[PDB]
């Protein structure tokens, strides 16, 4: 039980972190007419296309 | 002669930004995007631009909404670079150097965040958020953007909210 | 003066397409190749270029033909550059900048697909396909010719077909 | 002359009470301390003042508050002694006697709750709450400040709240 | 000359409906009687009217409510019988054929429900809830008195609510 509350622990630091470090990436260059940026959408894809 | 400066800068409109009747600042909108400070709350004059489903900016204390596409040729261009110089500001002309904005002590208080800097062209150059009185000028903690297509937020130390 | 530049736009002809006695658009040639939007159908006014056997463009919307040799003097001139500023078309001037041909809104409508866009030298620099009024100006889905000789379709978007 | 009075009377200015658009009535700031009636909601004109953390006064029907020191500086001065003769009120001078307080007829009506009443100096002498009109005059429901330093609310019978 | 109808239609006046400091509609008495547009939300101008019962009706769309006999002498009167021709209303003249009233198209939009329609003598035919443009003209969904005493809404198709 500890190993599996640990587990989910981990998992949802790294959720809370990977939605801080797409905010990081996107929030800069969102601010933007443009807002859109190829080569950073390929290396992190922070924002999600098809999504709206 | 400062008279056809001003004449030029009351040329263009903004969109301010209402809360039961009182105008806690203005939201704008330049090259397809609407903005407006996340700090302050209100409602925007416009029902249209009202109705946009628009996110919030943690670190930038502003909002982004894209302008519907048949409205989006009626918005103010925009410009990367910012030549050493003064430029126009809907109180007054405002002098910068060293990369900072610095406008005549005594000018710009609350209220007046979101109100767009424009060039000699009419371009904004970027956007006031608030200010802090420093002495005989009074810096203020406006967002710019840089050449390559990011965005810069200049805030001076303890910096005055608007 | 405007009365200049529509004189020097209205110099050079174009060869519309005609489909029942209604002119659905025009095929103007450059370079020696003929060229018509693929959505537009009909028959060209001349005989010769609509005898001229043709092949179609899937995602570009529009056909290609060569001239005969004896014909392929009497073209009109291409240009890859597209500086900045406004350009002359057969309804009227055209303001592009950003790289997007804007038009004044209430211009250009349906079978206007296929009339190309003149230079100051007369130079075709792009044909439009159709266009969308999105404001004050019209953006204009406008085919370019790129500076190391490729084609590039700057397509706004959810355009009207003309 | 009582152009002359009325003129004297229109010279300061106090801060109402907003709700909805809707002016319910007005919050005086006399000697350091906000005063609104208690019956009356809204939210004050000034968006410091409303801020401002209020008390409630159980039977006399107002809220108490105290100006930032920096603000104290400026506020009405008060007056403890009210000697017979006629005062000068927002709508009109004020004729009383027997201590009580009476204006003509068809004066004075919901929303003009909180306003003070001027002496000849500008010292303010006492605030409304209501009034009720007995016949050719209209006693008011003010409530007026006594000389050892006490408060002292003259309420006439089956008054009516403004 | 249609002057002098527009001066006789500008004689009386009606009681609009605010909600934060919007026109939402109009909400005039006729014979005694209070309506508004049940659609249509807000609060009176007037107070008194403001502060009485009333009840909805399902399908007319509208609230009633009877005025205080002392104020019943001041109220509109009204006409069941409905003369072929063309009326007066607040933005324009009426003109009305086939049971059905039509007003130029562009003429009429929201907020204007509750508008009463006056004859050539003062005497109100009938109320609009709203209207739809169907070409030239715009028929509004209007609702009228019978002659023998009863209440008609003549509603053309998918109209709008204003």
């Amino acid at each position: 039980s500890i190993c599996a509350a640990i587990a989910t622990v981990s998992v949802a630091a790294s959720t809370w972190l990977f939605c801080r470090s797409r905010v990081a990436c996107l929030t800069p260059y969102r601010l933007t007419p443009n807002a859109r940026i190829p080569f950073c959408l390929a290396v992190l894809c922070c924002a999600r296309t098809a999504r709206a | 002669k400062r008279q056809r400066m001003v004449m030029k800068l009351e040329s263009d409109k903004t969109f301010p930004i209402m809360l039961e009747g009182k105008i806690n600042g203005y939201a704008c909108v330049v090259g397809g995007k609407l903005f407006r400070p996340m700090h302050v709350e209100g409602k925007i004059d416009n029902d249209v631009l009202a109705a946009l489903k628009t996110k919030k900016a943690s670190k930038y204390d502003l909002e982004y909404a894209d302008v519907p596409q048949n409205m989006r040729a009626d918005t103010f261009k925009y410009t990367h670079e910012k030549p050493q110089g003064y430029y126009s500001w809907h109180h007054g002309a405002v002098q910068y150097e060293n990369g900072r904005f610095t406008v005549p002590k005594g000018v710009g208080a609350k209220g007046d965040s979101g109100r767009p800097i424009l060039d000699n062209q009419g371009r904004v150059v970027a956007i006031v958020l608030g200010g802090v009185n420093e002495g005989s000028r009074t810096a203020l903690s406006v967002v710019m953007w840089n050449e390559k297509g990011v965005t810069v937020k200049y805030t001076p130390e303890n910096c005055e909210q608007w």
